[PDB]
């Protein structure tokens, strides 16, 4: 089996943005995906064990939240499986391997529809313009777009943002990334309120539930992804003394006077017996007191919820007469 | 077969 990359005739392909009212723009902080379509003419001399590949653009990844899944396999309509495909992080590649169904038909087409989501770790920078490019065997297909992130949610002194930035669906446990006065506002009596009862989800906060925190230099500068890819850079501040468990699936992390930026990583554990995976949602609040006489406070709140896409593989071939 | 990512939203 060798590379038949030159024998796989591309006739068709394309980008295409997963929402429709933001074009030329992918807000992936919406979770919006880049979807790259393709069909493509298999030579008859290809034959089993050959291979072809599939890159994906560089700052691109096929999952956001994790880097474990399955490339889809390509079957026909009868259901045979026509090849496999196995993923390489380190040069974003597909490789599929062709089975012993390339000996047996002729004339064999196939179509891919793959999901990928703006790889955080190449791209931690807001508006960043990007000339997207998706490859098949020996062709090719570019776009350009612009990656958008959210911004913070504030009233008054009170401002953050969050975003989920990990899942792990063995050990049914979510990471979420909260960006706590990242303004750097002089927020007073700080209160960060992190809660798994969602309005349309929920994670599950208990003793369990891992909280660290960490605090952001006057020389440094949080990555606009909300994705944190090096800790060490940060100065670890956690102190499980402040952190206490709310009466309502919540918890509340004391943060009392500050004027710089703290970032918290929380791992929480979600229902195992759900069955909607976008029914896993985290709040989280923070509260300043805009009054120290009165202590009368303000509060600014946001909530992240798990989103997922599926790739797909089709294909027939004939059999001779 | 799934590929995560996720959304964020501001109450
Ligand atoms: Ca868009």
């Amino acid at each position: 089996g060798s590379n038949v990359n030159h024998l796989i005739k591309v006739t068709d392909q394309s980008i295409t943005e997963g929402y429709d009212d933001s074009d030329g723009i992918i807000k992936a902080h919406d979770a919006e995906n880049l979807i790259y379509d393709v069909t493509f003419e298999v030579d008859d001399k290809v034959k089993s064990g050959d291979t072809m590949t599939v890159n994906i653009d560089k700052n691109t990844v096929p999952s956001d939240l994790t880097d474990s899944f399955a490339i889809p396999k390509i079957k026909d309509n009868s259901g045979e499986i026509i090849a496999t495909g196995t993923y390489d992080n380190t040069n974003k590649q597909i490789t599929y391997t062709f089975t012993d169904y390339v000996d047996k038909y002729e004339n064999i087409k196939a179509h891919l529809k793959l999901t990928s989501y703006i790889d955080k770790s190449k791209v931690p920078n807001n508006n960043t313009k990007l000339d997207v490019e998706y490859k098949t065997a020996l062709s090719s297909v570019n776009k350009t777009i612009t990656v958008e992130y959210q911004k913070p949610n504030e009233n008054r002194t009170a401002n953050l943002q969050s975003m989920f930035t990990n899942i792990d669906t063995k050990n049914h446990t979510v990471e979420q990334t909260i960006y706590i006065n990242p303004l750097r506002y002089s927020a007073k009596e700080t209160n960060v309120n992190i809660s798994g009862n969602g309005d349309e989800g929920s994670t599950i906060i208990d003793d369990s539930t891992i909280i660290k925190v960490y605090k952001v230099g006057d020389n440094q500068n949080l990555p606009d992804s909300n994705r944190i890819y090096d800790y060490s850079e940060y100065e670890d501040v956690t102190n499980d003394d402040y952190a206490q468990l709310g009466n309502n699936n919540d918890v509340n992390i004391n943060f009392g006077n500050i004027d710089s930026p703290y970032i918290i990583k929380v791992i929480s554990k979600y229902d195992p017996n759900k069955d909607d995976y976008t029914t896993i949602q985290q709040t989280v609040t923070m509260q300043t007191t805009i009054n120290e006489y009165t202590g009368e406070f303000r509060t600014a709140s946001y909530d992240n919820t798990i989103a997922f896409s599926t790739s797909s593989g089709q294909g027939q071939g004939d059999l001779p007469p | 077969g799934f590929f995560f990512s996720a959304r964020g939203h501001r109450p």
